[PDB]
Formats: C-alpha cells, structure tokens, sequence
C-alpha cells in the first residue's frame, strides 16, 4: 500500500512552480499541479481523519493553482468531511469557507447555501460562536430565497431569527419572524409553523418592552389566520400582553405554567419569557 | 364521578395531541415522497437517455472492430375525529403513491443493471481495439 | 355509537399504516440495492469514457 | 406508526440523493464516451 | 473560459445563409447552422454555470433555431427542453411556455407522442400555477390525456383527465367535467389499484351535476355507482352524495350546510369540493329567493 | 453450456505465474490472471444458474483472487460482493463473512468508506443473526457507525450505533452502551424527525445505568432529558424511568415489577428492555439478600 507521507513529499516536489530560465522550456505548470493534487488525494484516501483532511486541503490548493477551481471546491468539501468527523471543527469551518467561496464565485449559490447552513450549524453547536452562525443562517436563507426554495429559506431564517432573539437582538428577530409569516401565509403545509411564528414574534416584542407591537401582532395573526385566532398560542400571547400591561410578573408566571401544562415550553420560549419577567420586575422595583 | 370526567377530559386532550402529531408526520412524509418521486423521475429520464446512447455506442463499437367537562369531551372528540380522518386518507394515499414507486424502483433496478452490463461489454470490446 | 365508529376508523387506519411500514421497508431494501447498482453504473460509465478516449487516441 | 414512517422516509432520502447524482454523472460520461467512439470511427475510416 | 457574448456573436456571424453568387460555391448551409448551434450551446452552458439562467435559456433557443435550420429537428427538441428547464428555473414562465410548445410540436411531428404528452402536461402545470391561464391549461391536460390514452397508459391519462375535469368544474364548466369523470370512472372499473380513486370520481361527478342544477343526473350517478361498485355503495362518499341530492330536492340550503359540516368532520372537504358545494348552495338559495 | 469444472480447470492452468526463463519472454502476467478470472466468473455464473450457490461463491472467490493478482482490485471487490451474495443465499454464513471481509478491505482501500460501511453493517448482521458472534457484531456496528459519521450520514450512523449499543447492553457492557446512547441522543437533538427515537434513547440510557447499579446517573439522565427535550418530559418513558429509579433507590423489587407490568400494558416492552429490567430486578434482590 503506498505510504501517504511519501506521496505528499512527491506532491510537494512536483508542486514547485517553474522559476526563471526553465520557465521558457517548461509547459504550463497546470499539469504539475494536477499531478501533485492527484498524489495528495491518494495520500488523503490512505489516511481516511485530520491527516486525510490536511491532505485534501493541499490537493485543493494545488487544484486552485491548476485553474481547476471546480475540483478544488469538491476537494474542500471532502476535507470538510474529514475534519468535521475528526472533531476538528476549526479546519472544517475553514474548508467550508473555501468551498463556499469557490461555489459562489462559480454560480452555485444553492450549494453555497447548503454548506453555509452546515457552517452555521458547526459555528452554533461546536464552536458556540453565535454571531457568525447568525450571519451564515441569514445569508443561506437569502441565497435560498433567490432560488425560490421557500422551505430551505424558512429553515435558515428560523435558525437566524432564533439566534438573534437569544442574543438580545429582539427587534431584528421580530423582523425575521415577520418575513417568515409573510412567506408562510396561504401555504397549507406551514399552518402549524405559522402559529408558532406569530407567538415568537410577539415574545420578542415583549422582550423589547414594546407591548403595543405584541398586541398588534396578536391582532394581525387573529385577523389573517383563523387557525391562529382560535389557537392556544394566540390566547397565551394575549395573556402575556395583558400581564405585561398590568406589571404583574406572578400572573405571567401562572400563564407560563398553564401553557407549559398543555404545550411544553421549549428552551427558547422559557429563555425569552424569563427576560419578559425580568423586565416587569425591574419596572416594579423602579416604581418602588 | 367528577374525577372520572376529569380523567376522561385529560385522556381526550392527549388523544387529540397525539392525533395532530401523527398528522404532521404524515404530511411531511407525503411531501417528501413527492420530492423523491420527482428525483426518481430525473433518474428515469437519465436511464432512458443512456439506453439510447448505448444503442449508438454498440453500433459504433461494432464498426470500430470491423475496421363543562361533558361539552369539552364532545368537542375534543370532534377535533379528534377530524384529525383521524386526515390520518386515514393520508395512510391510503401513502400506500397508493408508494406502491407505484415500488414498481418504478423495480424497473429502475433492472434498467440500471442492464446498462451496467452493456457498458462493461463495450468497454471490454474497446480494450481489444 | 359515534365514538365506536371513531375507534373502528382508528383501528382500520392502524392496519393501513402497519401495511405501509412493511411497504416502506421493501422500499428501503430496494433503494439500498439501487444505490449499489447506480454506483456500479457510474464507475462503468467512467470506464467506458476512458476506454473510448484511449481508442480515439490510438486511432488518431 | 406515522412517526416511524416519517423517520424511515427521511433515511431513504439519502439513497435517493446518491442514486440521482450517480445516474446523472453516469449519463454525462456515457455521452462523452459515445462522442469519443464517434471521433475514433471518423479516424479509422 | 470563453466569453459567451463572443460565442453568441460568432454564432450569429456563422448563422448567415449563403446569399447570391456565393451560394453556387458554398456547400450545404446545414454545417454552418450546426456550428452556430454548437456555439450557442457553449454560450448557454457557460450562462447556466453562472445562474443568470434566462440568458442561458435564450442561448438554447438560438441553438434550437439554428438546429431547426440545419434539418436536425431532434436536437432542436432536446435543446428546446433545455431552454425550458433554464427558463423554469429562472422564473420566466412565458419563455418556458414557448420553449415547451416548440419542443412539443417537434416531438409530435416525429411520432414521439408520449414525450410530447409529458411536456404538454408540464406546460399545463406552468399555465395553471404560474400564469393562471386555466383555459389553455384545460386544453393541455385534455390533449395530454388523449395522447396517453392512445399509448395505453391508463394511469397517466387518468392523471391528466383528473386535472382537466377539476379545472373545468372550477371554471363553471360542469356538464363536460362530469363527462370526463364518466370517462375516468369507466377507465377505472375493475382495476383494484384505483379503488380509492373510484369513489372520489363518483362523488365529483354528482357534484358537478348538482352545480348544473341537474339533481336527476346526480341521482342516476349515485345509483350507477351503488350498483357497479360495492365499495362505493357502502361508502361515506355515496351517503354524502345522497344527502346532498336529498337537500337539493328539498330546497333546504341549511340541511346541505349541515351535511357539508358532517362530511367535513368525517371527510375534510378539499378546496375544489368547497367551491362546488358552495355553488350548489347558492343555486338552492337563489331558487328560494325566486319563490318568495 | 460449457462445463464449469472444465472452465475452472482452464482458469487454474492460465493462473500459473511465469517462472524462470519464461519470465524473460512472457509479457505481464496480469493478462493471464484476467483471463483466468473471466473463466472463473463464467463458471460461477453457470453454477448460479444451477442453484449450486456455494460452488458459484467459491468460483467467484477464485475469480477475485485472480483479479487481485492482476492489479484489478476494484473488480476483485465487486467479485467478492458477488461471492458474498452467493454464499448468503446458500446458507454458508462463514464464507459470506470471509467474502465481505475481503470486499470491505478492498472497498476501504479505494477510499470507498460509505460502501464499505454498508457491507460492514451487513457483516455485523451476519455475525449477530447467523453466527451469534456478538462481539465481532458489536465491533462491526461500531466501525460502520464511525464510517457513516465520517460521511455525515447521521441516520445510517445512528442505525449502526443503535445496534452497537443494544448488543453492548445485552453483553453486560452497560456503561459503554450508555455512552453510545449519549452519542445517539446528542446526534438526534433538535431534529424533529428523530423525536420519537429520542425518547427511546433516553429510556435505554437510564436502563443501562440502572443495570450498572448507578442510580444517580439514571436520575441525571432523566433530569437532562426532562430539561432538554419537552417531548420526553411528558412521555410515558420519562415517568417509567423515574418510577424505576425510585424503586431502585427504595430496594423494592416488587414495585419495579409492578411498574414494568404497568408500562407493558400501555407500551409493549420488547425483548431487550425485558432482559435489562430483569437484570435490574436481580441487582435489587441481591442487595436485599445481602442485607438479611
């Protein structure tokens, strides 16, 4: 079985550009980079995970030097596979950046959005670097929206608007809860999600202490979507608005427990509700 | 008396909840089966094209070689009954769509195998030229 | 009589869904086999391409 | 049952993706291959 | 990568037919058109890579036109299908319609009726959903169903005729919608696979006959279905159609609404059926108002 | 039809490498091995037509060996898979295992991990069900799960890790099974699609932790599941796990059996759960006996 170290050494030797006088006699350096990339891909296949990933990165760099950006993007995706699976999230991120850049330059925005969402997942879950995860979900959603893929765009914007609300960017999250609402009106497949969106929008507007906007969102949802009108989510949002207007945190706690009994509050709703509670209590203390 | 009515209300609440969850799953599955049906259509088209190309390849290779509790229980049963309907038609339509896809996949398998065999034959013939 | 009717419909739907589960298994097996044979097809197509190219160069 | 069905169909999506990609790739190579046999015949004549 | 604009310019220059004295010395113009078509296809492939898809479709249209001038109509049809794909992915439904139409005439002229039927159905979908041209979509589905029926593909023909009958019934065109449902019923008798669809067809037929205020024809449909298909006899669709017929004969719109709700609770009434049942209701109410 | 024995004899004759002085005049021995492999494949096809499946498998093994000698490892992997199929259909599980092992070694070497993982999972199935070599089945499923995790195939990786964890827990490796269930849980969080498997995973994790007499870890697993997955919070599985933890902490085997019966009445305990629950009961009873 060939030794991958020797293959990488041969790839390195072949990957030296012709400099000076021999450049007048040597053909295009593209072929040398192609052969070095092939050697690097072989080494990567034998290693196959971190050493396989590093070997695919070298291959992709040589493919870029050859003018074969195409294979370079594919090879960066392979490097990302190797890195993600080796627990090396940083190199996975780097590989996805290079692959996405190659794709977007080439006019594969769909593939770019796919890997942009994958990148956002790596940023959110493995690196906990939420800001760039928000950025990636937003940009992937935009690229899907250009492609007229409403479902994928909505998935990205659900993630993006949700990371924004947990980061305290409640107004911007509400603006993305609003886009999701318009993109989902009239679509029978999204009816269950639509109620959810209305609720979350109001919650952000309650965490931004704009109870008037929450009331308006409630009225809008009640008027535009009959399924939301009679839903437990609409009643819950109304009760939360009434409690916020009354400055009664204990009542809002009762409402949260009641709603929890019938439809479990997931971590996000608990989190946002806790800030709504804190705002009411802070107003009470300031009035004392 | 009252305790049993309360327990029955709770029963019908969970009953409706589970029915709705089932329906969500069914709708995703039908839409997802439709997406996979479209993909398989693309596969089918490509296989048809390859059949034509392999006819051409065969002839070229040949020549190449030649060269309040009661009311709530009632209403919960109403909503349950609605959802259980949706579950029944969804099951039936799923069986229908999937049966058609089973026959399609059988044909796809046979065509893929035949194309593979033809390509191996022509590659072997080209090796000797 | 309404609720028995409901129970009867749910029982029928469970039967249809058990049938469906058996069918989707048949489908998963078939799809695994088709993936293997489509991989074979792709490899053979590439091999046929390369052999035809080599014959083209030989004849040139 | 509905839940299990959804999961199985989600799983089977992986197979369908690969099959579509491989068959598409195969078709393009076959087309190229036929192109080569055409040029080969043109020369051999 | 070549500049596709330059490729199209070279294609245009090559695509000029030999005029006058030069025609006596120039070979068949077919080869020039073939080369121009190849250039246009190269430009189209470059444009498609760049996803400015409408221009890729335009380049494919030019390629197909040159292929037609070359006498190579089959490649012209293939290229029109490619142009269609580019336009559809680009959101330019009008040019997608035009591309599919040209491909369909090429295919039908060559006796490839099955392929033309496929693209005719797809064209009808583009008309129904993107352009809302329901009349010519009805025409597309009818003709595609006929082409499938000639090819003995009962299933595809039934799919097309279902779409045709649905659109006809929604357009106010009830009687001939019921006729297409009669054809669907006849083509689905005896086939165990279509058993679930068959009940549906009977119901819809009666509904159109109720929307045409022909309660007698709806009743005859009911007895026909009850006698010919035992599964429809004992079904919820049959009982619902009977109840609707009874309400229509009694002139009791509220009874019809109760039956619609009752059937909604056991059978969610899809958008098409809601429209038709509503129409039946206004017909009953109009008769009631005319009697006061 | 040719006699397959005669074909195998000719394959053997051709498969002799050039030795001595003849090696200076004979071309590459690859072609001889290719031709011998072709003869062996012909014999294998003839045996397969006769339903002499084991002989067809043996002929395919010979063909694959010759292909390996020729340098055509990809064809050797294909032929080993064919040999595996012939043996498996013939009830010769041992030779099926050998064929799959050689095929997997080849398919690995050519970078073909997803494929080798499919065949490694199939090997694990043959080991578990036909040969009852549970340890190698555990290794096979772990290996296949890791390779699927390498392809980002979460679903296939989860299937392999489910099998691995189940077999580990049945083998008394409760802690390692709990760790694999932790991996399954983490890989399934937030995915709407696996919610129903997710509840199951939490339960199983606790059960292993109860079989290892670590009730505290079971309580922590219950709390984690209740906090992280709302669908698990209200589930019968969470309440059942809580009840089992309470029974274990109380040293009351009868209450554990009562809870097992109650859970069985509403949600049938499959064989695995019954075995693990019996182990937990046995540990409680052993502690009771040790205290008297």
């Amino acid at each position: 079985m060939s030794d991958p170290v020797e293959l990488l050494k041969r790839a390195e030797k072949k990957g030296v550009p012709s400099s000076g006088f021999m450049k007048l006699f040597s053909g295009s350096d593209s072929y040398k980079f192609e052969e070095a990339a092939d050697l690097c891909v072989q080494a990567a296949t034998i290693y196959r995970l971190n050493l396989a990933g590093d070997s695919f990165l070298k291959a992709a760099d040589y493919q870029k030097k050859a003018g074969n950006e195409d294979e370079a993007g594919n090879t960066y995706v392979e490097a990302y596979k190797c890195f993600k699976s080796g627990g090396n999230s940083v190199n996975a991120v780097d590989s996805l950046e290079n692959a996405i850049q190659i794709f977007t330059h080439r006019g594969q925005f769909r593939r770019g959005a796919n890997f942009k969402f994958e990148l956002g997942e790596i940023l959110e879950n493995d690196l906990h670097d939420y800001a760039k995860a928000i950025d990636c979900y937003e940009l992937a959603g935009e690229w899907y929206a250009q492609d007229q893929s409403v479902a994928l765009s909505n998935k990205c914007f659900i993630k993006c608007a949700d990371l924004k609300a947990l980061d305290g960017q409640y107004i911007e999250a509400s603006d993305i809860y609003s886009k999701l609402i318009k993109s989902s009106m009239g679509n029978r497949l999204s009816q269950w999600s639509l109620k959810d969106y209305f609720l979350k929008k109001g919650l952000c507007q309650l965490a931004a202490t704009d109870a008037v906007a929450a009331a308006r969102t409630l009225q809008e949802g009640q008027s535009e979507d009959p399924n939301f009108a009679d839903s437990r989510e609409s009643n819950f949002l109304k009760s939360l608005i009434d409690a916020v207007n009354e400055g009664d945190s204990e009542q809002l706690s009762e409402h949260c427990k009641e709603f929890d009994n019938f439809m479990r509050l997931d971590k996000w709703k608990i989190t946002i509700l806790n800030k709504i509670k804190e705002s009411i209590q802070q107003q009470e203390d300031d009035l004392l | 008396i009252k305790f049993t009515k309360q327990s029955s209300v709770a029963s019908t609440r969970n009953t409706l909840k589970m029915a709705q969850d089932a329906e969500r799953a069914g709708m995703n599955t039908l839409g997802m089966l439709g997406h996979q049906s479209e993909q398989l259509n693309n596969v089918e088209g490509n296989l048809d094209l390859m059949k034509v190309q392999n006819k051409v390849a065969d002839e070229k290779v040949a020549e190449l070689k030649k060269l309040e509790m009661e009311l709530e229980i009632d209403r919960n049963l109403d909503q349950i009954q609605q959802v259980s309907n949706r579950l029944k038609k969804m099951a039936l339509t799923t069986g229908k769509e999937l049966d058609s896809q089973q026959k399609r996949l059988n044909n796809i398998e046979e065509s893929t195998d035949d194309l593979d065999i033809n390509l191996h034959m022509n590659t072997n013939r080209l090796a000797g030229i | 009589s309404r609720t028995a009717e409901l129970q009867a419909e749910i029982d029928d739907t469970v039967g249809i869904m058990r049938d469906n589960i058996n069918k989707v298994a048949e489908r998963g097996e078939r799809l695994t086999s088709i993936e293997d044979k489509a991989d074979n097809l792709a490899v053979s197509a590439q091999g046929f391409k390369r052999g035809a190219n080599r014959v083209r160069k030989a004849m040139w | 049952l509905f839940n299990d069905m959804e999961e199985l169909v989600i799983e089977q999506q992986e197979n369908v993706d690969v099959i579509d990609k491989n068959v598409e790739d195969a078709q393009l190579d076959v087309e190229q291959g036929v192109g080569h046999t055409d040029k080969a015949v043109k020369s051999a004549r």
